[PDB]
């Protein structure tokens, strides 16, 4: 004990030393547990060869059934507008997302050939050089002032915005709750970002306070991590699976009681919904500032490809430099900034259309109930709803077969619907088949009746 | 700018020690250290030589071994988020000619201040306290380590 | 002429040690610090070592 | 595999002393951002940016700082090198709207004053077709005129139109193969086709310097991803004899599929793929080719048909073949060409057509005028004259460049020139010093490249004339004089 | 040479042993060859 610890000290240096790489070597050779075999073994050039040559790769695409409901692409002898012309049948467009009309103003079309006649039709280069005109930033402008927010950012393709816009934001290691009946490009977009993600009820705020809880019960049991871990609420205005509107206020109050950002899909609500059509936070009359990025796409009611986020500058900056669609890609053509630019300005000029396609849509809702096969999912405010099997049969296929015989008898009658398409083996959560109705401000009313009557003939006519 | 535009790499932060040029630069930048410190006056050698050994060691420890992540954002999705440089470098591949070089540099640097203090106990100390920082995190064992959890987040 | 040419050899310097990019006081405390140093060096090396660059620096001149 | 003609390519190396230095810049300037740093944490110095709202001040914070270094004290220097507007035709001549800034450079206020006459050397023009007057235009206009600015559906439900398909039976008898299907984006094309051809239990073979596109897609696929060294052909070898052997990595089991993706010429080195090669190994180790031929379907050729054609090999030989009109036709969009089962397997599962809107109609029209104007169906000589001023003018530019000292990269064909400028400072020093002699070009600094190399890329057209090359060429001589350059030992 | 020789024996015990370790780790590392990649996995 304290003579052997006085004996110790009283010994010289290097012995000491010896003696203390003796303990350490005891230590090492205690904890070395692993019985390594010493032996090393290598394959010969023969056996290479002959495994090169038992090896077979599968074909590059498998075979197809042919009897694919996708095989045969709807051929459109002109533009798809009102009173289109498909598989050589005239028609009248319920199918087409041109909301507003504005696909065929003379006037959009006046903007689009002026800018065409100064700069042509490809940009030729992305927008970190040479690749940025002054339309853009014209557009962009234009875009923040209508929505009433600091900036916006415009991607030259619609899917690739929200698809580069979550990603930029959240990283591996942070949560993310995201509703069920999201969209194929909100799945990518997740997908590219390795966040977790957890899923909700569509439209159900319980299971959002209990996975919350859950959540704050994980941040208790190790509180260093929960200070370094993002948590993100990804939700549509109107969503498209199923036309059926967020509860935004409710959202707005979990996010400040929870401490999470949300980020909101306006697609479908931009142009359709609110007093002068600037989403479902018109609508419900929330304040811009509460929404941290609002994503858009002006395909559906602006009528021009591509598409746009918007919100302060502290979060958009971002993406001009985390953004891959927008770093990586070449920029949006003149032409179809400035028919965007018309777009926004004949939006603004008249803030009626919006009611009246309100009108159409609530008229048009009301008159599909009371179909013996066909239920109307959806809601009274969306311009596109659907109809959707209520007794359904054993399978899918059969029940897509029996949607399309209803599609081909309502086209041979001169009404132009569509079915819904999705990814099968993809999709997280696969919705049922339904047929897609899509309501314009150019569908006059007795057309609305007339395709009521046709739809509610031709379901009696096939299900019965 | 943007990284990806000109590789393919996830994160270029794990080829910097490997590119030309940067051995002799880093054993050119020890050479300076020692200059500017030899120029100070009323310092004698054997302190000189004590505050190069210290001075590179600790500005070894603070870049190599503290700082972690990466100065630039990087696409994939923050990997290496809480990695410091040593384990960044070659995407964990223990051993290399650069960590070989690495490793051995503070040792011969160590070698040399001793010999040139001639081998006082207090600048023994010193030395072997700094080199013994420097080396330990530099065993392949001590990887992902935080020791009571300091420097984990 | 030399004016010129010693704009030219500052503008060199500036280009190689990323001084350019810098703001013009970051450049200030750089230089002062650059100067400093090459000063203390100059009065150790005169103090302490034997004069042996001051031939060479005369044989230059001459 | 041989080579009908010599390939002859030149990657010079970095003398000792510019490494020196520019590592010695590269430290310099990062010791000044920690001090940056410094002095705005403490308050000392005020910060210019955005910051989270009052009511947000205890969420977690939405950026990591660290992550912005380089952005704030590296790139917010020359950051107004890059994001140059224009306000005219990507042509030979450029105008460019020009600014200023008092804060240096963190926000820019527009003069008045517009520059004009800047030659053009960064937009990617190959065959001149960027014109807002000739006959594309007015057939672009005609189809404005009937169909409108744009679609508003997928393919798949009522968005296909009569000019999709045959703007698609030209793109295949263009190509050779025997079909084509056209997307509204070169980076969507692979982002949502490399998904579907590839899965959980194949491999990919990625080349070093792939585009950011190609990574992506391979990545959004579960495949694994192995990547081998830039047209290091020793290196494919090793990675699929090593594949084919062992299996895969946990348990021992064949891989189900062995993806190459190669593209025609790589943008920033100028180095055209070994096409025989690789494609002598792909058949050799039963694989599949993946060639994306964004850069060489105008620039390259004889004719203009890629670098199957100016190898002079089959386009049957390879798998898929992936392009861009952007580059060389002028208008924006993407197509991949294969064998008829391949175009039908993308047509039915792929995520552009299911999901995505489809292209403009003026587009396909611009494209369809272009391709047909290439090929010759119009009647004139048009076609040949711009793939033969092309191949002209990159020849004399880049063998009087090599002629004057610079560092040059790529092979002797690829348009695209970069000169290597190798330091930090120089960068932004070029690019003004270049703006102010009005040519306006493209400089790409550390994070994208290694640390050593920093570049500007020339990229060449059909549209310059011998006139417009001399006074880019006597320019870029006294800049080089100016900055000292000329790194080359050999010349 | 031999005034190093000389010097190196006029030093203590205990730092020559310390330099002598040290001089092992050297040795040791530079034959170490052996680029190990650190990973484990297991099947299920
Ligand atoms: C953790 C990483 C810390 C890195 C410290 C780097 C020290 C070197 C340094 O930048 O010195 C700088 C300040 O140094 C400071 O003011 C340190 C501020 C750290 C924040 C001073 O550098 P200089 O002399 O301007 O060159």
């Amino acid at each position: 004990l304290v003579e052997m610890v006085q004996a110790l000290y009283e010994a010289p240096a290097y012995h000491l030393i010896l003696e203390g790489i003796l303990i350490l070597w005891i230590i090492r050779l205690l904890f070395s547990k692993t019985y390594k075999l010493q032996e090393r073994s290598d394959l010969t050039v023969k056996e290479k060869e002959e495994l090169i040559e038992e090896w077979q790769p599968e074909p590059l695409v498998p075979p197809v059934p042919k009897d694919h409901p996708a095989l045969n692409y709807n051929i459109v002898s002109g533009p798809p507008s009102h009173k289109t012309v498909v598989n050589g049948k005239e028609c009248i467009n319920f199918a087409s997302f041109n909301f507003l009309g504005l696909l065929d103003n003379p006037r959009v079309k006046a903007a689009a050939l002026a800018s065409l006649k100064k700069y042509g039709v490809g940009t030729c280069g992305p927008r970190g050089f040479y690749g940025t005109f002054d339309v853009h930033l014209d557009l962009e402008d234009r875009l923040a002032k209508f929505m009433k927010t600091e900036e916006a950012i415009i991607y030259s393709y619609g899917f690739a915005t929200i698809a580069s816009a979550i990603p930029a934001y959240s990283k591996r290691g942070d949560i993310v709750f995201v509703d069920r009946a999201a969209c194929f490009a909100i799945q990518k977009g997740l997908q590219a970002s390795r966040s977790d993600i957890k899923l909700f009820k569509h439209n159900d705020m319980a299971d959002l306070e209990r996975l919350l809880k859950e959540q704050e019960i994980e941040d208790q049991k190790n509180p260093r991590k929960a200070r370094v871990t993002r948590r993100f609420i990804v939700v549509e205005g109107l969503y498209m699976n199923t036309g059926t509107i967020c509860p935004l206020p409710e959202l707005v109050k979990l996010k400040y009681k929870y401490k999470a950002r949300i980020f909101l899909e306006e697609s479908l609500s931009f142009g359709v919904l609110g007093e002068h059509g600037r989403g479902v936070t018109e609508h419900y009359g929330i304040n811009i500032d509460d929404i941290d990025l609002i994503s858009a796409n002006m395909e559906n009611a602006l009528a021009s490809i591509g598409g746009f986020c918007c919100g302060r500058s502290f979060v958009i900056d971002h993406q001009r430099l985390s953004g891959q669609g927008y770093c990586f890609s070449a920029s949006l053509p003149p032409l179809l900034a400035a028919a965007a630019i018309e777009a926004l300005n004949i939006m603004e000029e008249n803030p009626g259309i919006f009611a009246v396609l309100k009108e159409k849509c609530g008229q048009i809702h009301k008159a599909l109930q009371g179909i013996s096969g066909l239920k109307v999912v959806g809601e009274s405010l969306s311009p596109a709803f659907h109809l959707q099997l209520e007794e359904s049969t054993g399978s899918r296929e059969q029940d897509v077969r029996l949607l399309q015989e209803i599609v081909d008898q309502c086209m041979n009658r001169s009404i132009a619907l569509t079915q819904a398409r999705y990814l099968e083996k993809e999709e997280k959560c696969l919705p049922p088949p339904s047929i897609r109705v899509v309501v314009t401000v150019e569908q006059t009313e007795e057309e609305l009746e007339r395709a009521a009557s046709t739809i509610k003939e031709v379901a009696q006519a096939v299900l019965l | 700018m943007n990284v990806g535009t000109a590789h393919s790499e996830v994160n270029p932060n794990t080829r910097v020690m490997n590119s030309r040029g940067i051995w002799l630069s880093y054993v050119l930048a020890i050479g300076l250290l020692h200059i500017v410190l030899l120029s100070i006056p009323f310092v004698s050698v054997p302190v000189v030589w004590t505050l190069t050994n210290l001075i590179h060691n600790m500005g070894m420890y603070i870049f190599l071994h503290t700082v972690k992540g990466t100065p630039f954002e990087t696409p994939d999705q923050g990997k290496a988020r809480l990695l410091t440089h040593w384990e960044q470098m070659d995407y964990g591949v223990q051993f290399t000619a650069s960590r070989k070089f690495l490793t051995i540099t503070p040792i011969v640097l160590y070698f040399l201040t001793s010999f040139y203090t001639k081998y006082d106990q207090i600048h023994f100390v010193l030395n072997t306290v700094s080199l013994m920082s420097v080396l330990i995190p530099k065993l392949p064992q001590l990887h992902g380590v935080r020791i009571f959890g300091i420097n984990k987040y | 002429r030399a004016w010129k040419q010693m704009s030219w050899f500052y503008y060199q310097y500036l280009l190689v040690t990323a001084l350019y990019m810098l703001e013009p006081w970051e450049r200030t405390v750089f230089n002062s610090m650059l100067v400093s140093i090459v000063g203390m060096a100059l009065y150790t090396g005169y103090v302490f070592m034997p004069q042996h660059i001051m031939a060479i620096l005369h044989y230059f001149e001459i | 595999g041989l080579y009908k003609r010599p390939f002859n390519e030149a990657f010079e190396e970095t003398p000792m002393l510019v490494a020196v230095l520019t590592y010695v810049g590269y430290g310099v300037l990062t010791l000044f951002g920690y001090l940056r740093d410094f002095l705005r944490y403490w308050r000392i110095e005020k910060c210019h940016h955005a910051t989270e709202r009052e009511e947000q001040k205890d969420f977690v914070s939405l950026y990591q700082d660290f992550e912005n270094f380089y952005t704030r004290n590296l790139y917010m220097r020359i950051r107004d090198n890059w994001n140059r507007p224009i306000c005219s035709v990507p042509g030979a001549r450029v105008d460019i709207m020009e600014r200023q800034s008092h804060d240096y450079n963190w926000s820019f206020k527009y003069t008045g004053n517009i520059i004009k006459g800047v030659i053009n050397m960064g937009s990617y023009n190959y065959l001149g077709f960027a014109r807002n007057t000739g006959s594309c235009q007015e057939a672009a206009a005609k189809v404005l005129e009937e169909y409108g600015a744009g679609v508003c559906s997928t393919r798949q439900e009522i968005g296909n139109l009569d000019k999709h398909e045959e703007l698609e039976e030209l793109v295949a008898r263009f190509l050779g193969v025997e079909a084509a299907m056209a997307y509204g984006m070169g980076f969507a094309t692979n982002s949502m086709n490399i998904p579907a051809l590839v899965g959980k239990g194949c491999l990919i073979l990625s080349d070093e310097l792939n585009h950011a596109s190609l990574v992506l897609g391979a990545r959004l696929s579960g495949a694994t991803i192995r990547i081998f060294k830039h047209n290091n052909m020793q290196s494919l070898e090793k990675l699929l004899k090593d594949a084919i052997v062992y299996g895969q990595p946990r348990t021992r089991r064949p891989w189900k599929k062995i993806l190459i993706l190669v593209e025609g010429i790589y943008s920033m080195e100028g180095s055209i793929v070994r096409l025989p090669e690789v494609i002598a190994l792909k058949k050799k180790y039963k694989a599949y080719l993946y060639l994306d031929e964004a850069h060489s379907i105008g620039a390259l050729g004889p004719t203009g048909r890629g670098v199957v054609e100016y190898f002079g090999l089959d386009p049957e030989d390879v798998d898929v073949m992936m392009g861009t009109f952007t580059k060389s036709f002028g208008a924006s969009g993407g197509y991949i060409g294969g064998k008829k089962e391949l175009i039908d397997y993308l047509r039915t599962h792929s995520h552009s057509a299911v999901y995505a809107t489809s292209l403009s109609p003026p587009v396909v029209e611009q494209i369809i005028t272009s391709m047909k104007c290439i090929m010759g169906q119009d009647g004139t000589s048009l076609g040949k004259e711009c793939v033969q001023q092309l191949a002209e003018n990159t020849r004399y530019f880049r063998r009087r460049l090599k002629e004057m000292g610079f560092i040059i990269y790529g092979n002797e064909d690829s348009p695209v020139v970069p000169l290597m400028l190798y330091m930090p400072a120089k960068i932004g020093a070029f690019g003004r010093e270049m703006l102010k002699r009005n040519i306006g070009v493209v400089v790409v600094g550390f994070p994208a490249t290694p640390i050593i190399e920093s570049r500007a890329r020339f990229c060449l057209s059909a549209a310059h004339t011998k006139e417009i090359l001399d006074t880019a060429l006597k320019e870029i001589d006294e800049v080089g004089d100016l900055l000292q350059l000329k790194y080359s030992r050999h010349r």
